């Protein structure tokens, strides 16, 4: 079975190379639903995650982006304070009672 | 206790500690990090030279871990049990996205948000880009930083817009850039180095296409060779069992064995021994994959069939006969329609791909006017005899038929074992 | 190497056994050597003059030792292009001076290295006065012309001499069956 | 006790049948993606 | 067949050996157009090369 | 030393230009953070037309 031109032709035409186009930016994870969804899990039940792609997806940048856009509580002010001369204990007070 | 200093760990409490799996894995500190989100207990690190440390008490872990890693580097650590019972959130990003015009205009919105000023001819070009990049016909390239990257070059070449002629040149020019091996082979078989025939018809040889490393994985022919001799029921192939190699029993050898074996019979055993080699040592053959050149070319030496010189072959093949598709099938066929333009295009030349492929055909631009012009041509087979009755330009049906050459060439050969064995035997 | 199958070695097996199929297998031993151990011989191609050896073994011919046999083979009978062609040749051409050119030694190498040759001036000013021969070769069977001195085809050719070693050994092979059963 | 977890937070602080079954549906579809890429292969044409 | 010495010759014939030649120095990478346009390519872009 | 200074990361505003052998980056390209960082080849012809 010989190819005809037809069968082989998988670039989309073209009506011109001017006018510059205009485009509301998509949403995060575009075509990621899976991964949208199983970040939008996590961060409502607080799981541990781990993100899972092909080098250069840009994993590390987008989800920085979607963390960004994501609120919790004020978090607590955490240190150290000793118990004891050598022992040492982590504790949190509430934010700006440092 | 105020010489205690906080690490990432102190400083995503109530938020997110998002690590890479492969700096845990090389670090070697992936035993320490489940042991403070299991246990809670996340402990400075100290010098050994100071013998007097602190007794850290275990801290309630509050933040969330979002490791981020190439699957790769996380099939070395979903082995340990604890790991799976720490994180159960996978949230698996697909290397493609659908191609559709949903997705073509989500990618512009994606570029123009980057700062990028497309036209639309370079948003068109950039996306076509994406989809040979993925190499399917059918779905996009989701690695967004490569197309940004693309687009940067895109930008620079074309001053700061990227029209269609930009992103061209900038694809061309990063085709060009990695471009001096094949330039260097082109230079090759144009001044006789490397002598590959590109017309005419041989017996036992075929232009198989391989693959070289590189940047991007450029596509050669190679000459396929291949001699057959009476002898034991044994396929010897050369390339795969230089060395020490030969020691593996591979899952090619068996599968060409197997085929020839079942598929022709008229003896209790194969009475030819193959030898199947390349010309040349670029090819870096997988051990585990057989070729429909190498089984064309078995063909063609048992059967003294004259196969056609201007068809390269490629695709996999499997002891039932269908031919099974193969990666990189792009760079085969571009690579092989280089070599035939360098050395002339007689207007017959073309490659003989499995049909299992035509939904992995996303070829450049010259090629397809190639074929639009007449000048190349691109055969799609769905089993090795459909390949073999294209290269032998003959049917396998009725007197003079391509099965019953083959037959002849056997019985020939095993006439001649018999003589052999008959001597012997007294 | 004896737990070694090597490249080189199939190759020459391969083109030895498809060629010449007038038995099953080949049945001769063929044990290639170098002389004076400094060669390094290369183990991923048979050289072209290994080829024309275990021929002239093969079928007792006797080969010009005035020529050099360079080339690498493959199992198609094709002489391959090989490294460093210059070296070889002006290395034999210093062998056959220091010794005194008669006129008549050359150097055999393969088609493709037609393009490689770049040779200092004294091979150039040899060749040209005629004192030194460069030969061309595009198959083993070519430089097996050149080497013999006689064609496959014809009377008394190289195809029926092979022929004739290889039916002698398989008759000697045939005799010690024949010893072995009786 | 980690699939009551998913189902209670797919449900909203409320766990019941559907929010099980929801849960179940994602813990198969997070790591259905060789799968779908295989299915994708089969419908192409690639893997016959 | 035999390579006949007009075959083998590959040496420039020499119309001369006097008067000191006199050459514009030629530019930048030249012939490794591959290289010098790489090179433009980066800088103009400052990405890594 | 004792103690140690945390130091701050820094926005990188060079640009590097490696140079190496073609065989020194062999052992060098495994990594796919190679491909990403550095992305503009430039690569010598050996030979000159």
């Amino acid at each position: 079975m010989r190819l005809s031109y037809e069968a082989l032709e998988w670039r989309t035409p073209i009506e011109n190379s001017t006018e510059p186009v205009s485009l509301p930016p998509p949403p995060p994870f575009f075509g990621q639903e899976r991964a949208r969804e199983a970040l939008e899990l996590a961060i409502r039940g607080g799981f541990h995650a781990y993100l899972v792609g092909p080098p250069s997806l840009g994993k590390h940048e987008a989800l920085l982006a979607y963390l960004s856009t994501q609120s919790v509580e004020t978090p607590p002010d955490l240190l150290y304070v000793p118990l004891s001369e050598r022992k040492v204990a982590v504790l949190t007070l509430p934010s700006g009672q440092e | 206790v105020s010489l205690i200093r906080p690490g990432a760990v102190h400083r995503a409490q109530g938020g997110y500690l998002i690590l890479d799996a492969l700096s845990l894995k090389r670090e070697g500190t992936w035993e320490a990090f489940k042991r403070a989100l299991r246990n809670g207990q996340v402990e400075p690190v100290t010098e050994p030279q100071a013998p007097a440390g602190l007794e850290v008490e275990p801290f309630p872990i509050q933040m969330q871990v979002i490791l981020v890693g190439t699957p790769e580097a996380f099939e070395g650590l979903e082995e340990d049990p604890a790991f799976s019972e720490l994180f159960r959130i996978r949230a698996e990003f697909s290397p493609t996205l659908p191609a559709s015009p949903e997705n073509c205009t989500a990618l512009g919105g994606w570029l123009l948000a980057q700062g990028f000023q497309l036209t639309q001819g370079g948003l068109t070009r950039l996306y076509d880009e994406a989809r040979r990049m993925a190499e399917q016909r059918d779905r996009m390239d989701a690695r967004l930083v490569e197309i940004r990257a693309l687009a940067e070059e895109a930008a620079v070449l074309g001053g700061g817009l990227l029209t269609a002629e930009s992103v061209e040149q900038a694809i061309a020019a990063r085709e060009h850039r990695s471009f001096l091996s094949e330039e260097e082979f082109l230079r090759a078989v144009q001044e006789g180095v490397i002598r590959l025939r590109t017309t005419g018809r041989a017996v036992g040889e075929v232009n198989s296409l391989v693959v070289v490393e590189a940047a991007p994985y450029w596509g050669r022919p190679a000459r396929l060779t291949a001699r057959a001799a009476p002898g034991r029921d044994h396929l010897i192939s050369i390339d795969r069992e230089a060395g020490l190699g030969g020691q593996i029993f591979h899952k090619a050898v068996l599968t060409l064995a197997g085929y020839l074996r079942s598929r022709y019979i008229e003896h209790g055993s194969l009475p030819v021994t193959i030898s199947l080699a390349f010309e040349q040592n670029y090819v870096s053959i997988e051990g585990d994959a057989a070729g429909l050149a190498e089984l064309v070319a078995a063909l063609s030496a048992i059967g003294n069939l004259p196969l056609r010189q201007d068809l390269a072959v490629t695709g996999a093949v499997d002891q039932t006969g269908k031919v099974l598709a193969v990666g990189a099938i792009n760079a085969k066929v571009e690579g092989f329609f280089r070599v035939c333009k360098a050395l002339g295009l007689s207007g017959t030349q073309g490659v003989i791909l499995p049909e299992a492929n035509l939904a992995n055909l996303t070829l450049r631009a010259e090629v397809l006017e190639a074929v639009r012009a007449g000048q190349f041509h691109i055969y799609a087979v769905e089993t090795a005899e459909q390949a073999l009755e294209i290269l032998a330009g003959a049917r396998m049906e009725g007197f003079r038929g391509l099965q019953e050459k083959i037959r002849a060439g056997l019985e020939a050969f095993a006439r001649l074992e018999e003589g052999h064995d008959k001597e012997d035997r007294e």
